């Protein structure tokens, strides 16, 4: 259904 | 235009909009779909919960790796059927952009113009 983005990293 | 739209009423998507918003607070819905014409490969799924500080750039990036194009194939994002700022993050999008069903709504293309 949805779709969680992920977020990019130090 | 879009299928989500032509799919459910305001109602039915505000309604998920709100829910969703307040299910994940620190994300921000977004539908993803083709533009009209577009020749481009259709992506699995067209709702997503987006980070609030990706760059349109970082976007970019995830959602592209999503349709499976190769290299030579060029892509083209668009909001309310402009391209967005670089320089701008999804929530800032979100905030400028977001329908009164609390979704925002970005549209993909093989061409750089809206509907070409």
């Amino acid at each position: 259904d949805w779709e969680n983005l992920p977020s990019p990293r130090f | 235009k879009f299928q989500y739209k032509e799919d459910h009423p305001f109602e039915y998507r505000k309604k998920e909009g709100e829910k969703i918003r307040k299910k994940y607070p620190d994300r921000v819905p977004v539908i993803v779909e083709k533009a009209p014409k577009a020749r481009v490969p259709d992506l699995d799924k067209r709702k997503y919960l987006v980070p609030s500080d990706l760059t349109v750039g970082q976007f970019y990036f995830l959602i592209r790796k999503r349709i499976h194009l190769r290299p030579e194939d060029a892509l083209f994002f668009f909001v309310n059927n402009t391209i967005p700022p670089t320089s701008a993050t999804m929530g800032q999008l979100y905030e400028d952009n977001h329908e009164e069903d609390y979704f925002l709504y970005v549209a993909y293309s093989d061409e750089s113009v809206y509907g070409k």
